[PDB]
């Protein structure tokens, strides 16, 4: 998978 | 009430630009990630281009197919953002869909057609459809690009009323409707076709007369 | 990240439940620990609309018939007692990867089966006086959904010039309705005076028919 | 190359939905008239739905045994038909083949297993068969549902060999397989047997070793 | 209904040779639009249905014309001339003129000279053992004709409880018939005995083919 | 028999 928001890091 | 409202598509030539335009309300969207998603019958829905949250920094990404000629950008303090696509060619072409929210295509609006084109814009010809219970029709023939709206007394008729899909023969689209109703009801009462083509700035109203 | 998904087409009965299926390429489960799998139903004439992000969590509004479950690389979408307001095209997507979509699951509401009302239209005065002629035919309220239109001009089979369309189903009651537009030139238009539509349907052999003389 | 292959075949429990798909390439598919045709030991071949030409309306057919509970479907564009079945009975299962043609069972694929049961999925034991020229075997016990595949020496050992047609017991299979190569050839050079359950998503190999 | 039967149920045929297969139906073939919708179709080892002949005599595309069918009304014949080893399998007809029914099928034998079995013998593997389980199994490969008697006999006594035969269908390649025999007993009345006996009746021998065991215990 | 294709 792709770096997510940080949000869902 | 979350809004997401699309606006700027039509027809332009293979080779040309056009920015689409997304307007939103209800929300808070600088917290919003955001999505440029496209529709068309070749392909179905792809995924086009990305902006994230303010809190991320408003990073973007793009599709494959779309990258270095798209750009997508936005502006929190207006609620609104764009795409900017250069060197369009026909497999642009489709409905292009805002979406959005915290939790990511959460919403998404009524979307915006992208066309692209060679074919000239073409103002539509409306004919009224009389009988040779009653049924009454309307024809739209001879018109470029999509979209027409059709309305039957304005809209307010609209039990009994079946509108078919725009078919494209020869860089001209025709499209039809018809509405069912009691004896009683025509020619007593007036029953008239409205219709719209924003591209060729046409607005037209026909009667159907016995 | 490939999304197959399964089937094309899915007729079910009201009250009754439909299964949709979509499988990845590769795992859809993020190093983070999530998986990225959504649901999407698009009814006619409007966009897509969220019902089911991550697997199996509803997006706001969205009724418990509606439920995602699967993991890694195989997911399912069931929805329970079936409404005609269910009817429409069902999309699963993946955003773990560069975001993909399944190529859709059409549900289909099952219907007793409907004979067309059929209604043939002459060109008007406006076209013919334009120098051109569309005759028209509405096929409206049947199921289900195959239907055959044959023009006869004199009596003679036409087939070239044809313009057809069907609409959606419509969840009112779960028929269709289809259009057929016969394009010939004024001159050949007023060269003959027979015109007839002939719908062939499941609900009969016969073929119905509706026509009119310019005599 | 006219090809129809069926897919998405496997076990069901009684009562349970199934859908099962076929996806043909090599003719003009909106001109074809398709069935779904099922076999079994106990009934051998059975027609079980038809749906036909586009010319023809995609007019559906179904076996009066299926009737009510069987729907077929199909998508000319995407050369594609499938049949999706409901409260599946014990006497559904079998072997179901796509079939179809401009002609009508003019082409058929390989087919797809459609077994309806409520036993459980059971992935099988391998054994290794070493003799006491020189015959090898391999024992594959215990499995639900059929099918493996057995490959010796993953498939590259194909010369002299006898896979049998797998037997039911107690609600689970047994199949064996043997392999017979010259007197120089093994121990000296390994042989292994190779059995892969899809149903289970297991393969194992099992090196047949002397003894 | 209509039923159509095939006869005879097996069919023995030196290559080279015509065979012929028989399909009545319960009723007539004949349609109200004079056509007769009749079919043949061969099921080969492992495979699965292939058309052979549409509507009594039409040869679909790529049927050698070895293959012909002819008949009327409910009787119905399909000759093969020149058999081939490739032709073994298992011939149905069908008809199709009401609801579809197939026939069971008619399964051509490729006679050949005769061919003794190659007799093979597996004590239950260590693996298998040591997981409280015990099978033996038998090879008999590569014979002619097929029929056949298998017996186990443990400590000299058969054993008829517990046997698991699997035949192949004949093989183009050779027409020759292979059988596996597997016999399953708990771990327990396994050690209990010591010798293991594979026997086998066959055309080709005069006395049982014998492949036997003893555990070293 | 049934009614046929065309
Ligand atoms: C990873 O980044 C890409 C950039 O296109 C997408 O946003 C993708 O959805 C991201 N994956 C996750 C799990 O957020
Ligand atoms: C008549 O219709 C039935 C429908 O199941 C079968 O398709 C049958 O084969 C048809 N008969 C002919 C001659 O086509
Ligand atoms: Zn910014
Ligand atoms: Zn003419
Ligand atoms: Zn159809
Ligand atoms: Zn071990």
């Amino acid at each position: 998978g792709t770096k997510p928001p940080l949000e869902e890091l | 009430q979350v809004q997401l409202q699309q606006s700027g598509g039509g027809l332009v030539q293979p080779g040309g630009s056009m920015k689409i335009f997304c307007a939103a309300s209800g929300f808070t969207f600088s917290d919003a990630w955001m999505d440029w998603v496209r529709q068309s019958p070749e392909k179905g829905l792809e995924w086009v281009a990305e902006i994230r949250n303010k809190a991320n920094n408003h990073e973007t990404y793009y599709a494959e197919s779309v990258k270095g000629r798209f750009t997508i950008t936005r502006d929190d303090s207006k609620s609104r953002m764009s795409l900017q696509m250069n060197s369009l060619r026909a497999e642009d072409t489709g409905i292009y869909y805002c979406s959005g929210g915290k939790v990511r295509n959460a919403y998404w609006g009524q979307g915006t057609t992208v066309t692209v084109s060679s074919k000239t814009t073409t103002a539509p010809s409306v004919y009224p459809l009389a009988p040779v219970s009653v049924t009454l029709g309307c024809l739209v023939k001879g018109y470029f690009p999509e979209p027409v709206t059709l309305t039957w007394n304005s809209g307010s008729l609209s039990s009994g009323v079946h509108t078919f899909p725009a078919v494209l023969q020869s860089d001209l689209y025709t499209l039809s409707s018809s509405v069912t109703v009691t004896s009683s009801t025509w020619p007593s009462q007036s029953i008239t076709c409205n219709v719209a083509h924003p591209a060729s700035s046409t607005k037209v109203d026909k009667k159907i007369e016995p | 990240i490939q999304l197959t998904q399964t089937p094309l087409s899915l007729p079910v009965s009201l009250g009754d439940q439909a299964s949709i299926s979509c499988r990845s390429s590769q795992s859809l489960v993020h190093s983070n620990g999530n998986t990225y799998l959504h649901w999407y139903l698009q009814k006619p004439g409007q966009s897509p609309k969220l019902l089911i992000y991550k697997v199996s969590n509803r997006f706001s509004g969205v009724p418990d018939r509606f439920s995602g479950s699967g993991s890694g690389t195989d997911f399912t979408l069931k929805i329970s007692s079936v409404e005609a307001e269910d009817l429409g095209v069902y999309f699963c997507s993946q955003s773990t990867h560069v975001p993909t979509f399944g190529g859709g699951t059409k549900l289909e509401i099952k219907r007793a089966d409907a004979a067309p009302t059929v209604s043939i239209f002459p060109p008007s005065s406006e076209q013919l006086t334009s120098g051109g002629a569309s005759v028209v035919c509405f096929l409206n309220n049947f199921y289900p959904k195959d239907i055959n239109v044959k023009w006869k001009i004199d009596g003679s089979e036409r087939q070239n010039g044809v313009l057809n369309s069907w609409t959606d189903q419509d969840s009112k009651d779960s028929t269709y309705s289809m259009s057929s537009t016969l394009t010939l030139t004024k001159d050949e238009y007023e060269r003959h005076n027979s015109y007839t539509c002939e719908a062939t349907h499941k609900t009969s052999t016969s073929p119905i028919v509706k026509s009119f003389n310019r005599e």
